[PDB]
Order: C-alpha cells, then sequence, then structure tokens
C-alpha cells in the first residue's frame, strides 16, 4: 500500500 | 545517506547501502485529484529519471529530502 497527497495516513491498493 | 520510505505500514527513513545516494518521492493524482489525487510514494535511488506529469517522481541528493508534501512540519 501507499499514501495519498490528501493525508499522511496509509492507503491500501 | 538517509531517505524516506513508504514501503511499510508507517512512513520511515533508512540509510541506503552502497548503491543509492539519492532519494525519490512519487506523485500522481489517483482517481481523486480533487479529494485524494496525487498518490504519494517514497524510496531511495541512485539516478533521477523523468516522465509525464501523469506519473512524476521528485529525486534529490540530500538527506530526509524526500518527505511527504503534506507532512506536518515541526
Amino acid at each position: 500500500w501507499r499514501y495519498y497527497e490528501s493525508s499522511l495516513e496509509p492507503y491500501p491498493d | 545517506i538517509v531517505c524516506h520510505t513508504t514501503a511499510t505500514s508507517p512512513i520511515s527513513a533508512v540509510t541506503c547501502p552502497p548503491g543509492e545516494n539519492l532519494c525519490y518521492r512519487k506523485m500522481w493524482c489517483d482517481a481523486f485529484c480533487s479529494s485524494r489525487g496525487k498518490v504519494v510514494e517514497l524510496g531511495c535511488a541512485a539516478t533521477c529519471p523523468s516522465k509525464k506529469p501523469y506519473e512524476e517522481v521528485t529525486c534529490c541528493s540530500t538527506d530526509k529530502c524526500n518527505p511527504h508534501p503534506k507532512q506536518r512540519p515541526g
């Protein structure tokens, strides 16, 4: 997974 | 040197071994350029490639130079 520019929170693929 | 990585749960920074001296931060609006948008990636590298805005990566030759663009400073 990675993170979006929106927040520093993790983001599943 | 030391660069920031995002290939884990939380984002951290390590020391690139005899191979990479530069850092990199990828950005590209995921089907949410309005809300989510530019997906943020991290990692170390030795060179600095280029590509279309659809998928760009910022490479630097310093330490902790590839942090999140929205990372709260301080």
